[PDB]
């Protein structure tokens, strides 16, 4: 045949992967942490913006930091051959490098190395895409006016840059999230991957700002973070 | 608005 | 799978196709044409250039106006369902509507209509490229300081305007073919072929202009003349 | 140059 290129990643396995989003919205009392009003928007839009990205979508309530993790092994230990990629959406409060399951903390490293390139054979070489609406900490924006590595093909899609809170409106979601949705509809079938999360860069840059009548939470600003170690592009769709 |  | 596109012609059948050149230098002294210098250095250029393409190439020297039509009637019958595409290249003397063979003038259009969609059915729906650096007519440029259309799948690369002369340099060979080998060398693994032929249209329109002792032939210029009935977008690479 |  003529001449080839591959500098996209194989998307046209039988099926485009699993989706996996991780909905907490109530927290065990003892805790301390509140109840995450909005998330259930956030998680419904996902759940149907992956599923016209054709994504076999799986929508888990609740979860306790145990039931996370085992959920993670054990989706890390299925037959992925015939997938594509894998997504995992964490819809949580979270500190930096950490998410929350109901009863307590989880590493984010820890659901993310059950993918490791040599842990979880089957998706070796395929895109593995965390999409994480948690806070990393509590900055706030006040803005202005042979082989390959263990680590390679993972795509960190944080809501909020490193050591600052993320916001979540309690009617219409978080602004991540309600922005990556928008853009993955309108996008999906034209963009590649790290330009349509650049556009959610700046959406979330320029339309959305706090209102509290709390004078330190008020007019503030939230840039989210792409962390990619991906190796070729990512389109959602394919030719043919 | 709310932090997560 | 998940969601697909089909803007552009498949290219990735096991072979590109036939890629038929075919030569006129040599003409039969009672036709009264010249001897077409320079057109050597066009023939092996293009052979070159479309074998980097993976073409499986055919050159064909001083053909008969009854050798041309045979050929291409022989070809069109040919099974292509491996192929791509198909290529048909005519380096001559022409008038407009007209290549000539060495004995006499073939109609453009008996040559090409072998191909029809429905009469080569092997090469239905994919593209089929006539290449065609011969006059047009005597003009030159001063310059200035269900079913699918039987039609249809076809591109003329003209290197000239309609009813007018074309250019060839007896040392460099023709402006067109220089100028298109040029550009697929440089641009065939990275641009659409339209895109491709444009920068042929600029190449030839901007860095070529006539050396004459004689001033009706002096200081004149060309440009080469796209015609598209294509109905998909052209890249002679694929993914993979 | 030389017209074909």
């Amino acid at each position: 045949s003529g001449i080839s290129l591959d500098n996209s990643y194989k998307m046209d396995y039988p099926e485009m992967g699993l989706c996996i989003i991780i909905n907490n919205k109530n927290f065990h009392k003892s805790t301390g942490m509140t109840s995450r009003s909005g998330t259930d928007v956030d998680a419904a839009n996902l759940r149907e913006t992956f599923r016209n990205l054709k994504y076999e979508v799986r929508n888990k309530n609740d979860l306790t930091r145990e039931e996370i993790v085992e959920l993670m092994r054990d989706v890390s230990k299925e037959d992925h051959s015939k997938r594509s990629s894998f997504v995992c959406v964490l819809l949580s409060h979270g500190e930096e490098g950490i998410i929350f399951g109901t009863n307590g903390p989880v590493d984010l490293a820890k659901i993310t190395n059950f993918f490791r390139g040599d842990r979880c054979r089957s998706l070796t070489g395929k895109p593995k895409l965390f999409i994480i609406q948690a806070c990393r900490g509590t900055e706030l924006d006040c803005g202005i006016e042979h082989k390959i590595p263990v680590e390679a093909d993972f795509l960190y899609a944080y809501s909020t840059a490193p050591g600052y809170y993320s916001w979540r409106n309690s009617k219409d979601g978080s602004w991540f999230i309600q922005s990556l949705c928008a853009m993955l509809k309108q996008y999906a079938d034209k963009l590649e991957f790290m330009h349509i999360l650049t556009r959610v860069n700046r959406k979330v840059a320029t339309e959305f700002e706090s209102f509290s009548f709390d004078a330190t939470f008020h007019a503030k600003k939230q840039i989210p973070c792409i962390v990619s170690m991906l190796t070729k592009e990512l389109y959602f769709y394919h030719h043919h | 608005d709310e932090v997560d």
